RNA sequence: CUAAAACUCAAAGGAAUUGACGGGGGCCCGCACAAGCGGCGGAGCAUGUGGAUUAAUUCGAUGCAACGCGAAGAACCUUACCUGGGUUUGACAUGCACAGGACGCCGGCAGAGAUGUCGGUUCCCUUGUGGCCUGUGUGCAGGUGGUGCAUGGCUGUCGUCAGCUCGUGUCGUGAGAUGUUGGGUUAAGUCCCGCAACGAGCGCAACCCUUGUCUCAUGUUGCCAGCACGUUAUGGUGGGGACUCGUGAGAGACUGCCGGGGUCAACUCGGAGGAAGGUGGGGAUGACGUCAAGUCAUCAUGCCCCUUAUGUCCAGGGCUUCACACAUGCUACAAUGGCCGGUACAAAGGGCUGCGAUGCCGUGAGGUGGAGCGAAUCCUUUCAAAGCCGGUCUCAGUUCGGAUCGGGGUCUGCAACUCGACCCCGUGAAGUCGGAGUCGCUAGUAAUCGCAGAUCAGCAACGCUGCGGUGAAUACGUUCCCG
RNA sequence: CGGCCAACUACGUGCCAGCAGCCGCGGUAAUACGUAGGGUCCGAGCGUUGUCCGGAAUUACUGGGCGUAAAGAGCUCGUA
């Protein structure tokens, strides 16, 4: 998203419900995993890069 | 089926009557994925035939099968924009499968409101030739010796 | 989109992880700190090629392993720039770090460094084919390597048309899990835009 | 989802596995308690005490 | 019939070679057809799209390969759109002075909010000035603004189809050919036989994961036979690795042996043993290339345009508008059924400001309150439904079906009218198994029945990703359709 | 001072100004345009134009061809 939107998401809301995830690395509000804080695209990229301690290709 | 013929499944014998016919029938009548209902339905039909006709269910079932078993069928093959209904003889397995299919198919168009006596009634009719599937059996035979005009292709 | 990342394909068979630690409650904070420090390291120093950046973190103790081509640019005799990196991390507040910087004994056999060299030579407005010739020759000079494939995609030669060109030598069996295949991707900045360089280096198999 | 902006039928599966064991020590000789906290372990391993 | 010139071009031609293409052939495969089972198109409802309206109905996707797609969650936020009020080196960074010891916090009033004004709190160096920001600029920051026919990265499709090449030799004046063509077989350029070819790489296969058997090690929160203590509340408790299970190591399937076809060949058919027999079942893995295929709205980026603005804050509204059309699903149109009561068996996963139990109060969503758990213990009830048993209904727009509609409520959220879910009562519309056409599937498969998870305060989820329960019919054969 | 054919760098202009005997060079990196350095070939000369022979076995006597590249009359009889 835009820089202003990213900062306004980082800003303290005056209401409890006005908060959303807003993935840290890129700023994409859709499809954000709360376990990692990374969106699906960045999750895939870092999982393939081996930079997340424990994630790996799933096969069964 | 392009490479070669498919393998044939084994048939488990029945523990109550000892004939593969009843297990084949319960497999054919099975619907929606409930065996127990299926064998209870077919066994109820067998018992009602038992109490009605006064003879054994196996012998009358086999007699009905013979009365419904066909010998010739019709196969449609197209050439030059025209489809021809060639008559072809039938392997015994296909004959039995068609007989059971016809019985169960005409088991479901009745008005007498529950499956068990529907099956029993048609078993009795097919034993006596009074059924509806039998009508289609002599119909198929009628077109078997009626559509003899297309046999030199041999396909 | 056809091939998956060879490094990620063998993340539990041949290759190892890049960052190692354990956390449940502060997993998100740890990963965000990792991405922040990795972005800082990637942005800051570029004249010296960085082969790898690994992070270790337990309790207050942290240590960063920076594998680079030559550490002299990254560490002067007076150690101004090493302490500069230390202080840059300190402003980021990664607490204390046992900062370790290591040089590589075979800069010609590292896919990332070869990709960086090809990218910089393309930035020098050199013909791409000559750069791939020299890169392949230099890489195959080293004995232990057994194959190399080098590909570049983009607006090669300044033309207004996409082009992807690949040159290979030896064996590069990507479809084998027990093959030590080093994969290197890098980007070349040119006047007309972007160029992508990918290098596969196959150096024997591994048996456990 | 493998692709950005569409192609839902192509997807990638990921796993996260954690292995856990227990070691229970009976008759805690004080030397064992003295030397236990001094043991240094790999960063990939987390141990807690009860 | 004989037969020129001005002018003009730098070629026009002949044979053969490698690809590509054909509205040219021939073989071989694939749920392609055929043989079967169950559906869509007919009704109501949920989503998405086309079209039409307005202030916008934000943008992208558009035969196969878009149409339960980006979106794994639109009341404000989200949100990029419309109306209206602010703001300008700005919602967010860095450099210079002109000037500094204040910015920064908690309340009051005004105001829909943004925002404006008063009240209390003010810097660590150490005099060089910096850690901080207060106004003017100075450099500018900011663009979900355009070009995926300038791009990187990522992805789809043919398609897990079987192809793509090289070294030495030989053959041609040469581009080049051969191998890689022919016969057979195979899931396959898998292998065999012959032949100027002999061998080898990337693709196939194997290495990785999971399920099916056994052996060894192994006992907590798991198992609990033989033992004691407990008796209706249960391995519940002391206790044993005996049985599971949990998780580490290993063995076992290799056409291994026999018989028949076989070119003494690949391979094929049957048998013996074995838990499994012919790559045992299934995953991850997608070669060379085609589509200027999709994405400047994940990110980055060449060029172009605004910069007191297309940047930025806020209040309300829209993406849920509807005379229609299309696609994917759910519920049905009932007796192989509905309602009432009894009755027992699965797996996996989740849980910190979360799972939340016993009791209490309702009829029911639910209110009280907090045991036990950062978790093989505590919660998902000892975990389900279909099943089986007993009663009734005796065939109708029905004791089917639930749409639509009136009234009274519960929960979360500052706030459920446009626009959340759930509860109780009442009315009970269409719908009687569906035209031309058309879709999926070859064994634990089709057909079904229930459970969990991601996103999430609440859900529009009948979607998606997984698990488990019960479990069939048929394949004669390539004539025809498709790739 | 591209290759034929001995001899290369910098600045200015960018499909404009211009070069060129054949194929061809100039749209921001020109050894091909113009000017400077440097070089080469000649040298009281150096280049261009016009004409003829050669290279042209391209009218082939020495010394060529006519199945498909241009070339066998539609076929016979017969006079010099």
């Amino acid at each position: 998203a835009k820089k202003a939107l990213v900062h306004k998401a980082n800003k303290k809301p005056k209401f409890a419900v006005r908060a959303y995830t807003r993935c840290n690395k890129c700023g994409r509000p859709h499809s954000v995993y709360r376990k990692f804080g990374l969106c699906r695209i960045c999750l895939r990229e870092m999982a393939h890069a081996g930079e997340l301690p424990g994630v790996q290709k799933s096969s069964w | 089926p392009r490479k070669g013929p498919a393998p044939k499944r084994p048939l488990v014998n029945d523990p109550v009557y000892g004939s593969q016919l009843v297990t084949q029938l319960v497999n054919k009548v099975l619907l929606e994925g409930k065996k127990s209902l299926a064998e209870r339905i077919v066994y109820g039909a067998l018992e009602q035939a038992r109490e009605k006709t006064g003879t054994d269910p196996v012998v009358t079932l086999k007699r009905a099968l013979d009365n419904v078993k066909p010998a010739l069928e019709v196969r449609s093959r197209r050439v030059g924009g025209a489809t021809y209904q060639v008559p072809v003889e039938v392997r015994p397995d296909r004959s039995t499968t068609l007989a059971l299919r016809w019985l169960v198919n005409f088991s479901r168009q009745r008005r007498e409101k529950t499956m068990v006596e529907r099956l029993a009634n048609e078993i009795l009719d097919a034993s006596n030739g009074l059924g509806a599937s039998v009508k289609r059996r002599e119909d198929t035979h009628k077109m078997a010796e009626a559509n003899r005009a297309f046999a030199h292709y041999r396909w | 989109g056809q091939k998956i990342n060879p490094h990620g394909f063998r993340l539990g068979i041949t290759t190892e992880w890049k960052s190692r630690w354990y956390a449940d409650k502060q997993y998100k904070d740890y990963v965000k700190e990792d991405v922040a420090i990795r972005k800082l390291l990637a942005t800051g120093l570029e004249r010296a090629g960085i082969a790898d950046v690994e992070i270790e973190r337990t309790r207050d103790r942290v240590r960063v392993d920076i594998h680079t081509a030559r550490p002299g640019i990254v560490i002067g005799r007076r150690g101004t720039e090493a302490d500069r990196i230390r202080a840059d991390l300190e402003k980021l507040t990664g607490k204390q770090v046992q900062l370790n910087i290591l040089e590589v004994k075979n800069p010609e056999s590292q896919a990332q460094l070869v990709a960086q060299g090809v990218a910089e030579q393309l930035s020098n407005r050199v013909a791409f084919r000559r750069a791939m010739r020299k890169a392949i020759q230099s890489a195959m000079r080293q004995p232990n390597v057994k194959g190399i494939r080098v590909q570049c995609s983009g607006r090669l030669g300044g033309a207004e048309m996409s082009r992807s060109e690949f040159y290979r030598e030896g064996r590069v069996p990507l479809h084998t899990l027990r093959a030590d295949i080093d994969y290197g991707l890098y980007e070349a900045k040119t006047t007309f835009g972007r160029i992508g360089v990918k290098v596969w280096i196959y150096k024997g198999d591994i048996v456990g | 989802i493998r692709s950005p902006h569409k192609y839902k039928d192509s997807r990638e599966h990921f796993e996260m596995r954690t292995h856990k064991r227990l070691i229970d020590i009976l008759d805690p000789t004080p030397k064992t308690v003295d030397a236990l906290m001094r043991i240094d372990l790999p960063a990939s391993v987390d141990v807690n005490i009860q």
